[PDB]
RNA sequence: CCCACCCAUACCCCGCCCUCAGGGUAGAAACGAUGCCCUGAGGAGUAGGCGGCCGUGGAGGUCAGUGACGAAGCCUAGGGC
RNA sequence: GACUAAUCGAACCAUCUAGUAGCUGGUUACCGCCGAAGUUUCCCUCAGGAUAGCAGUGUCGACCUUCAGUUUUAUGAGGUAAAGCGAAUGAACUUUAAAUAUGUAAGAAGCCCUUGUUACUUAACUGAACGUGGGCAUUCGAAUGUAUCGACACUAGUGGGCCAUUUUUGGUAAGCAGAACUGGCGAUGCGGGAUGAACCGAA
RNA sequence: GAGACCGAUAGCGCACAAGUAGAGUGAUCGAAAGAUGAAAAGCACUUUGAAAAGAGGGUUAAAUAGCACGUGAAAUUGUUGAAAGGGAAGCGCUUGUGACCAGACUUGCGCCCGGCGGAUCAUCCGGUGUUCUCACCGGUGCACUCCGCCGGGCUCAGGCCAGCAUCGGUUCUGGCGGGGGGAUAAAGGCCCAGGGAAUGUGGCUCCUCCGGGAGUGUUAUAGCCCUGGGUGUAAUACCCUCGCCGGGACCGAGGACCGCGCUCUGCAAGGAUGCUGGCGUAAUGGUCACCAGCGACCCGUCUUGAAACACGGACCAAGGAGUCAAGGUUUUGCGCGAGUGUUUGGGUGUAAAACCCGCACGCGUAAUGAAAGUGAACGUAGGUGAGAGCUUCGGCGCAUCAUCGAC
């Protein structure tokens, strides 16, 4: 008689997605790089860049 | 706005008769129960035709039931939602078991003087609710002066 | 070139009306089945076509109908559908 | 062409007579559902006709078969730009190849093979047509869309109108005049162009 | 003698001293015009006026029926009351003012006590009726059982307008915490190592108005630019993205349960409840008049493509225009059906009705040809491809269509 709108009420997003609830609570939008040092640009890439 | 190229078709065919005969609307009732609580396309052709005007349902004659009662179908019972009619040509009629919507006094003596029977829908109804071992007959309908002439 | 703001019968959401479409409804505790219940879409209109309703004079049937304790008609910054 | 009772290029009265008009005027409640059209094709024209197309009500048929003002693919038209000529040759050069819209084709209802006949045709049983039989369903042989089917019956208006974009043919001192497609309007309200048939937005 | 006719602008021109009045030399033309009341009971008498009449007073059921006469509409007019008006009014949307109104409400139901008034309480017996197991009637109750009434108390539901809390739907707006990307931003700060110059700092030289200029040259008693490196996976901008917390508006369709679910004693999960206040009446609501803001050409006709022109419209009432018959045609309903149609006529009748009867006849059942004339089965009324429906699952195949045959 009513549609709802999932992404505003929670029990229709547990409804219609159970593993809603465990994205939220593991922070699965939040997820972090993996580490380690990045290697620098490379400098014939930046001699490339500000060629004129 | 929305544009529609294409219109929304409204139905074309009968939904129920123009007739106001009382009992042909019981007769539509009881047919309208059985096609919408059974499976058999019989009983849904049979109530189509029993919406039908008179120039939609020729009369069947003894001859083409005797014609259509060959090879296989001597047993089978004969359906027509038109009058039955006569037809002297037909000096021998075959014993038939034939339900139709109405009989001519002399196809029902002729038809019981061979020793078939004569039915009503109704009776068609109760004895065979879902059509099983029939024959659906009708009669020709291009044979008008009308239809002639167009 | 940039930022915000104003409002159409347009677009979005909700209610209500109608039309069209698709389903349900009898061992009837059963229905103006010409009814009711569920769901979706659609809504401008001249010539033209079709359906349903309203109103007037008269006729049959019916309402054991109204009426001199006031019919019909008429007037009304008085109301209801 | 005067006058014949305010009546005269033919008086007055009644009747036939409600004479005829293609011309003018008018033609009576409401709501709901659909809903148009202007050389398409033929006829001697103007004092012309039909007719296609476009509409509405009924039905009926398995409302079966799918089809489509669209793209893609193969192939035409437009080879026309372009690149090269350390490829040949010289828009008319070409290995290659434009944009714009555009034609034809894209399945089981199809594709072939074989058999014969031929009254076609070919030097010719040779092609083609006509039939005959067989093989192919292992995927039914692009995309997107698909309340879009078909056939009858009966009824109706309009069927050489206006404006505009684009394309094209002619022109004028300047104006402009023909075609073709498409859109709008005549039938249409709303928002904006102060205002308004032809403008913009939006039905 | 009648009528599914007309009902005084109709119906004959005429319902009336109507073919009259009236017109025309004449032939001829030709209206308008019905209704007091049951009964004239049609106003005695007084009074004012020359009179017509008026006012009292009467008649009447009514003079709001007075020989202008049943009823008494509209245009249009007078008085009274209200209102508006700076070169039109009228109309649409929305408030307000004033005037005037319709509803709604007034309490009901259910319990717990107390007091009355009665036994049409339950069971059983007999009769009767029915749906054949349910009832009614007569006896039985002897008052902790039934049925009303009267006092209290309690719960629930009740009218109008609102406020708050917790939710659902849609939506506007503010803030906060994270994640990712790029030159793993570019910059920048602080360090390290090189290089360089000027709009050259300090120093030094030369002029001066003693204020400042000119020159020289590379950090000194300021600094700057370029390159590489470290901090550094730095920060921040921009873009993308996962959440969280506030502020506001409009809306509450549905009406037992059923379903999907979740954070599962329950819930924000297939549509609003809970708590509270004032008022209970013109307060809300409605109608009319007017002012205000915004909106708004005079209708119909005609024409073409359209406008414009043109035509009709002083106002009101009543009248006023796709009808009937015959014959076709298509479609709908109905009866009968290879037949069908009684109604020209006859019989009969409660008498223009209804009922009954049949010979002929019409149309159909046969076509084709100018005519003379001849006249529809090779075959389960044929073959083939489709085809709804049925099937014993092998098939049989309606209507209809296509195609080849036959008569």
């Amino acid at each position: 008689v009513q549609k709802k709108n999932p992404l505003r009420n929670k029990q229709i997003m547990l409804r219609l997605n159970p593993y809603a609830s465990t994205f939220a609570k593991e922070k699965l939008g939040e997820v972090k790089a993996e580490e380690g040092k990045p290697p620098k640009v490379p400098a014939s890439f930046k001699e490339l860049l500000h060629e004129a | 706005g929305i544009d529609l190229r294409w219109k929304h078709v409204r139905s074309s065919h009968r939904k129920a008769p123009k007739s106001d005969n009382v009992y042909l609307k019981l007769l539509v009732k009881l047919y309208r129960f059985l096609a919408r609580r059974t499976e058999a396309p019989f009983n849904k052709v049979v109530l189509r035709r029993l919406f039908m005007s008179r120039i939609n349902r020729p009369p069947v004659s003894l001859s083409r039931i005797a014609r259509n009662l060959k090879n296989g179908n001597e047993k089978k019972t004969v359906v027509v939602v038109a009058t039955v009619t006569d037809d002297n040509r037909l000096l021998q009629v075959p014993k038939m078991e034939v339900a139709a919507l109405r009989f001519t006094a002399k196809a029902r003596a002729r038809i019981e003087a061979a020793g078939g029977r004569t039915l009503t829908l109704d009776q068609l109804a109760l004895e065979k609710p879902t059509g099983a071992n029939t024959l659906l007959l009708r009669g020709p309908k291009n044979a008008r002066e009308a239809v002639k002439h167009f």
